[PDB]
């Protein structure tokens, strides 16, 4: 009932247009028993006396009174399919409103593919409480209060005999209700599991392909199929089981009502035709509170639904400091204060990290493979917050200065290269978006990325498959340099910013690049040191500890752990 | 204490008529139900003709339909059935049944029933 | 048609379930007339003897009722979520067959949604179909048996409202199925905005693009509900218009009723129930209405489903493929052409070269000039437009494709993981590995000792890509991986891009130990480790620049010389 109550608030935007759906929706029922007591009584008026002369006066009548029921029922699905539609939108767009504010850890831990369901499969399953769901619940209140009034108007002692079976259908909707709700929410959630297999799968195919992976994939995959298959069915049937139980509920109540009214006809209170009236009185009673309660156990797959929508809806967001400030007029004053941090929490990745970068200085990092130099930059840029330490930047603790403003200052040129399905053109723009044509093609005429551009079919205007995948790896590599600059960050970021470039082609750069280098500071991230060593700090890292910094002749002549790396080079 | 006696049945040929009486005596309050029912050797229990006092509507069996005709005398509180073009398919023995309606009977409780003696109609 | 066969093997809860809601419907039938016999002949007559013989038959035929009702339930459930499990894994068996230009037609966004949503709309509709497929038409046949019954010539205005009724549902036809097929289209939209924001959420941030993606999204959001507006509003209009012309039915009784009543054609008590039954012919055609309802949401999935299913993979295996369970490992290219589109330039041409058994080859060149490409002709990820490649002395397509992949491994230049565990990540490779083995393949690639320093060893958790894990790190796991498979020919993509000098030195030196035998192919931007091979292969924009020792390529290969400048 909690999450009914969050979930029909979604309709307060509504509550005036709802009003007129329910008073729609009363003049559609009134209508509908108008009708075959019409047709009754035109067989008793014309029919019966025989007299035809009234017969198209009264047909008339009756036909007006269809033309306003189809036209009301028209009015009623219209107002309602584009008002069931616009709380669809509005709790889609809360999703993905809400996962642009929660932080990075989230999705590295659960699968895309189950974030996927529950934007679509789960969204669109709230549907079935909205549109004809809501009309039919207004239909069903108003017919079941217009018929109970009716019955108590025949026979008051039969109206309380029918009333006595009400808790046992209430009884029997409750437990298939919570076991409707029970199946579909781990429909759901298997949905969502399925989903994580064929998005993962999907990319990352050729992986399957290479290690011949396709046939254990298929049963991997047919574990989770055949659970969704097994609990759907559950589902499915606990959906539908409802409306033949309560056929049997009503003929318990029928013979119920048949022996109290054949009693009182006994003890000279009412007559024979009194038991054949109510019989009828008690149908038009049985049938929108069977319809009712069987819409309540439909409800229980929206509201199942719901649960899986408010779940990312309640996830702790990246929040900004009450009293944030933005770093105007930046120059380049990186500083980290003992820094300490771990990702599990338990075992340490950084320990004690401490070390101060003045501005315009380009920066080397180095150490071996997961030293912590990726830990350090994503630290950097607030991707993850130090469990004891400082960074500050320009002089300003990182926790103080806005997330907005902190990576505007700096830029990020990544380990694992991350490109968009778009043209070579928007993927340039995308950082920097008020960016001139002649500033992009200047900009890869400069990371020698403009020659294989102009080599394509359409251009910069070659349209890319998914993450850019239709170009060398180290073509890649290149189009993120370039972006990179292009967003012209004070503090730049190249974590192996060259990683699949060629030696030949990264010594072409290097030359170029040291111009439009000059007046920002630089962490540069490589394992080739041959050529970060013209670098004016080179931080050296080992086992998440800053083991020698200094400049590369200065650390040779020491005969350390630099010396080891750059020794082995050859 | 109310006691129902019947009498009226002799061996009738095909296509006559029988006149069938029922006694009450008693301390009959109101009657409300005034019923006639036919039983075989081997039957337990059936229903020929209805007769409920408070709008008159008379309910008879499917066979019967034009045939038999239930009253009921208030002065002489005495129960009637005239049986008409008797055929010899309903030679069964016949029994009476009245129920009663006392002043300020119980809100949940019912008040009394009372049954006849029974006499048999032969017709061949 | 092809889509029927999906149910075929569950036929007998498939003709189980609308056979048991005909005892349902008999019995609700029956309702009225046994609910009549207890008032009017039992309470009517007196006789409890026949209130207790029609009050236990009426809780009897409601009992069968009811074990009818819930027995349709439960066998159209069986046959409709098993039509769509079968049906599920075909596609995703289709799927995974695919190569990477069969997925860049159908949208990697799209066959989610086709192998999903398209599934649940076909098994709704076997679901709807099972319960109606004989209650619709027996309660319209049997409702028009009883309306000829009452009168015959009043059964002429019957078929006289069949135009407009066919004329609408025909409409409903036409026009609906194109635009069910743009919510289908526009779900495959939400889902390649969402997806790429997942996939990427960290480029978002830096460049603080977030509103725009919120924009991006809002503009697919926005498309897509109004692509369902539009579908739907063709119902919401078409219904009550068929509601309309069902009701003029009852006018057109009561007008040609009240010509027969006043020619002596028809009876006054014939006409109170000829309205009952002709209502009954009205509900079960809207039932009829219904279902092509549903065809049209389920025709354009099927349409989406089908062409999946129709569609051939871009490398597909002989029908007299030779079985290859033993390889030496002779890997040859017969003047080797390859396009990775018509309209483009050859991204290789004219290479013709060969490689002995056993041998090692440093394959080098400058970024894009087809060395990643090369490769991925060997295990036929890719087949040249003109030219042959071979392994052992024969063609790489006359062979089986699972026995050919078997006996090569490969570590792509850009490293992926599964989710799962590193010990089931480093199975990838063969499936019947010790942990010996792939302990011992751990130690070559010196990723053991970070394993076992894990509180979970090696049963410790792999995230999505294995993004829980350092660059070189899942670099040196990708190695392992290969390992364990023990090829017969080995492909290293930059094999150690994100690994430092040193435990780079540990690596090269630890597989020229271990993968004696094995035809290795090292991609390398480094001459230091390129110097380790038998053989260097350079490739220089497409073609082939030269092939043989490092001092031939220093007075006679040009880029080589170039690279090694760059260098030394
Ligand atoms: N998202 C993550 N979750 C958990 N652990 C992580 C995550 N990212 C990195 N780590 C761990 O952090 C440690 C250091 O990682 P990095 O900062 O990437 O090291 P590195 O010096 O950049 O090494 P490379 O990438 O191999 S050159 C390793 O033990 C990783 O397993
Ligand atoms: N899937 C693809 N679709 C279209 N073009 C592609 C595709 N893959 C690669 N290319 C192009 O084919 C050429 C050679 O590709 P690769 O073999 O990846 O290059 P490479 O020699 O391995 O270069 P690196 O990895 O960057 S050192 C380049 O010009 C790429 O742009
Ligand atoms: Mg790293
Ligand atoms: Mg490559």
């Amino acid at each position: 009932t909690a999450t009914l109550r969050r979930l029909l608030g979604y309709l307060r935007p509504h509550t005036f247009t709802l009003i007129m759906v329910f008073v729609f929706v009363t003049v559609s029922s009134i209508l509908g028993v108008l009708s075959p007591y019409l047709i009754g009584k035109t067989i008793d008026v014309v029919f019966v006396p025989r007299r035809f002369d009234l017969l198209p006066r009264y047909m008339l009548i009756l036909g007006t009174i269809y033309a306003l029921t189809s036209l009301l029922f028209w009015l009623q699905g219209k107002i309602m399919l584009t008002l069931s539609q616009d709380v669809v939108f509005r709790l889609r767009k809360e999703l993905f409103e809400k996962l642009q504010r929660v932080p990075v850890g989230f999705f590295d831990r659960t699968p895309h593919g189950d974030i996927i369901s529950r934007v679509i499969n789960d969204v669109d399953n709230i549907n079935n409480v909205l549109g004809n769901s809501i009309i039919q619940f207004f239909s069903g209140i108003v017919t079941l209060a217009g018929a109970v009034i009716m019955m108590f108007r025949v026979n008051v002692i039969l109206s309380l005999v029918t009333l006595s079976i009400v808790p046992l259908t209430v009884l029997i909707t409750q437990i298939v209700s919570s076991q409707t709700r029970k199946y579909f929410y781990e429909n759901q959630r298997v949905l969502g599991q399925l989903n994580g297999i064929i998005e993962e799968d999907i990319s990352g195919l050729t992986v399957i392909k290479l290690f011949t992976r396709e046939e254990k994939e298929m049963e991997k995959f047919d574990r989770v199929n055949e659970s969704l298959r097994k609990v759907g069915t559950k589902a499915q049937i606990f959906s539908g089981v409802l409306p033949p139980l309560m056929n049997m509920v009503n003929n318990l109540g029928f013979a119920l009502i048949s022996g109290f009214g054949g009693w009182l006809a006994l003890k000279d209170i009412i007559t024979v035709g009194t038991i054949a009236t109510f019989i009828g009185y008690s149908r038009q009673f049985t049938r929108p509170l069977n319809e009712l309660s069987n819409q309540f156990n439909m409800i229980q797959m929206a509201l199942a639904s719901a649960e899986r929508i408010f779940e990312i809806l309640d996830l702790e967001e990246e929040k900004d400091d009450p009293d944030a400030v933005e770093l105007r007029e930046v120059r380049g004053e990186i500083e980290f204060k003992n820094v300490w941090f771990s990702y599990d929490k338990k075992k340490p990745v950084l320990k004690d990290i401490t070390f101060h970068i003045k501005p315009g200085q380009k920066v080397a990092l180095v150490g071996p493979t997961g030293s912590g130099k990726t830990t350090i930059v994503n630290l950097l840029m607030r991707f993850y917050d130090v469990d004891r330490g400082q960074i500050l930047v320009d002089g300003i603790d990182i926790r103080k200065i806005k997330r907005s403003s902190l990576r505007s200052s700096i830029g990020i040129v990544l380990q694992d290269t991350i490109l968009f399905s778009t043209t070579v053109k928007e993927n340039l723009k995308y950082g920097n978006p008020g960016a001139t044509d002649e500033e992009i093609k200047e900009a890869a005429k400069l990371t020698h990325s403009d020659h294989f551009i102009k080599h394509l079919p359409e251009g910069y205007e070659t349209v890319l498959t998914d993450n850019g995948e239709d170009l060398s790896q180290g073509q890649r590599q290149l189009l993120a340099i370039t972006r990179a600059f292009l967003a012209n960050p004070k503090i730049l970021i190249l974590d192996a910013a060259t990683s699949n470039v060629d030696t030949k082609t990264e010594k072409s750069i290097q030359a170029a690049m040291w111009k439009l280098m000059e007046g920002k500071t630089s962490i540069i991230i490589a394992h080739r040191l041959n050529t970060i060593k013209n670098a004016d700090l080179i931080i050296v890292l080992r086992d998440g500890e800053i083991v020698e910094m200094g400049k590369h002749d200065e650390l040779i002549q020491k005969r350390g752990f630099y010396y080891e790396l750059f020794t082995s080079q050859y | 204490q109310v006691q129902l006696v019947e009498s009226g049945g002799g061996s009738v040929q095909a296509g006559g008529s029988l006149r069938l009486s029922c006694a009450a005596s008693g301390n009959i309050h109101h009657i409300s139900y005034l019923g006639w029912f036919r039983q075989a050797p081997g039957k337990e229990r059936e229903g020929v003709a209805a007769l409920w006092t408070k709008d008159g509507n008379t309910y008879y069996a499917d066979s019967v339909k034009g045939r038999f005709t239930v009253s009921l005398d208030n002065a002489k509180n005495t129960g009637y059935l005239q049986m008409n073009s008797l055929k010899p398919e309903d030679t069964a023995l016949y029994y009476c049944a009245a129920a009663d309606t006392g002043s300020d009977t119980p809100l949940w409780d019912w008040v009394y029933w009372y049954w006849g003696q029974g006499t048999q109609v032969t017709v061949s | 048609k092809t889509l029927a066969r999906y149910l075929k093997p569950y036929w007998i809860f498939a003709v189980l379930a609308p056979l048991f809601m005909v005892v349902e419907v008999i019995c609700d039938l029956s309702q009225p007339t046994l609910l009549a016999r207890i008032v009017d002949e039992g309470i009517a007559r007196g006789d409890f003897s026949l209130v207790l013989k029609t009050g236990i038959l009426m809780l009897i035929v409601a009992l069968i009722g009811a074990v009818g009702g819930i027995g349709c339930t439960v066998f159209a459930s069986y046959a409709s979520q098993n039509f769509g499990a079968d049906l599920r894994r075909d596609l995703f068996r289709k799927v995974l067959s695919f190569s990477i230009s069969n997925v860049n037609r159908f949208h990697t966004s799209s066959l989610i949604t086709r192998l999903t949503n398209d599934v649940t709309q076909l098994q709704n509709l076997v679901m709807m179909l099972l319960r109606i497929v004989v209650r619709a038409p027996l309660l319209f046949v049997g409702g028009i048996v009883m309306a000829v019954s009452i009168n015959v010539k009043l059964s002429s205005v019957l078929i006289f409202l069949i135009p407009p009724i066919v004329l609408l549902f025909v409409w409903l036809t036409k026009k609906g199925n194109p635009l069910f097929r743009k919510i289908q289209e526009s779900t495959d939209e939400v889902n390649r905005v969402v997806r790429e924001n997942l996939l990427g959420v960290r480029v978002v941030r830096a460049f603080r693009r977030e509103e725009y993606e919120n924009e991006n999204f809002r503009k697919a959001n926005e498309s897509l509900r109004r692509s369902i507006i539009s579908a739907f509003s063709l119902i919401v209009f078409a219904l009550p218009l068929f509601i309309f012309i069902v009701n003029m039915g009852m006018i057109a009784v009561l007008w040609f009723g009240g010509v027969l009543v006043r020619n002596n054609q028809m009876e006054i008590g014939s006409i109170m129930a000829y309205t009952n039954y002709l209502m009954q012919i009205m509900f079960s055609l809207m039932m009829i209405g219904n279902i092509l309802n549903f065809i049209v949401r389920a025709s354009a999935s099927a349409k989406r489903v089908l062409e999946v299913l129709n569609e051939k993979p871009a490398i597909e295996e002989a029908d007299n493929a030779l079985a290859l369970p033993n390889v030496e490992g002779s890997v040859s290219f017969e003047n080797v052409e390859f396009r990775y589109f018509e309209n483009t330039d050859p991204v290789l041409s004219g290479v013709n070269f060969s490689v002995k058994p056993g041998s090692l080859v440093a394959v080098l060149g400058e970024t894009g000039s087809g060395k990643s490409t090369l490769m991925n002709l060997i295990p036929r990820l890719i087949d040249p437009e003109r030219g042959r490649v071979e392994v052992d002395e024969l063609d790489v397509r006359t062979v089986k494709l699972k026995d050919l992949r078997g006996h090569i491994s490969a570590v792509p230049q850009e490293t992926v993981l599964f989710s799962g565990t590193i010990k089931e990540n480093l199975k990838w490779g063969r499936e019947d590995a010790t942990d010996d083995e792939i302990v011992e393949a751990a130690k070559i690639a010196q990723i053991h000792d970070f394993i076992i320093s894990l509180p979970e060893g090696y049963d410790s958790r792999v995230e999505r890509g294995g993004r829980n894990f350092s660059g070189g790190q899942k670099q040196r796991l990708s190695i392992a991986r290969a390992l364990v498979k023990k090829p017969k020919v080995l492909i290293l993509d930059d094999c150690t891009s994100s690994v430092d000098p040193i435990t780079e030195k540990r690596i090269l030196d630890g597989l020229k130990r271990y993968t004696k035998g094995c035809t290795t192919f090292i991609i390398t931007q480094k001459i230091p480790t390129a110097l380790l091979a038998d053989k260097i292969l350079v490739l220089h924009e497409g073609k082939v620049a030269g092939f043989g020792t490092h001092k031939e390529l220093l007075e006679h290969c040009k880029p080589y010389r170039e690279i090694y400048e760059s260098q030394f």
